[PDB]
């Protein structure tokens, strides 16, 4: 009986762990890519300050 | 003299107006335009392909 519902407790505790797992998976997979494109995009920003300094000089 | 002088000087002065005349005409239209990159930061992350 208290390996049963030990069990039953432990199985739904599994069941919300994983769900949770999978949700803020998802989440850091995007994030991921946000930061990766937010990265590119500086680096972008600094070969055209560069443009802007040589052309201004 | 002066004759010589005005018949020179109206010759190089005729081919330098005529010279003139194709930078009146245009001065500015030869140039390309800009399209320098900037901005494009609200673009999203996840590209809707797969070169992400």
């Amino acid at each position: 009986d208290k390996y049963s519902e030990a069990l039953k407790d432990a199985q739904e505790k599994l069941e919300l762990a994983e769900k949770k797992a999978t949700d803020a998976e998802a989440d850091v997979a995007s994030l991921n890519r946000r930061i990766q494109l937010v990265e590119e995009e500086l680096d972008r920003a600094q070969e055209r300050l560069a443009t802007a300094l040589q052309k201004l000089e | 003299l002066g004759a010589r002088a005005k018949e020179s000087l109206d010759l190089r002065a005729h081919l330098k107006q005529v010279k003139k005349e194709d930078t009146e005409k245009e001065n500015r239209e030869v140039g390309d335009w800009r399209k320098n990159i900037d901005a494009l930061s609200g673009m999203e992350g996840r590209k809707k392909k797969f070169e992400s």
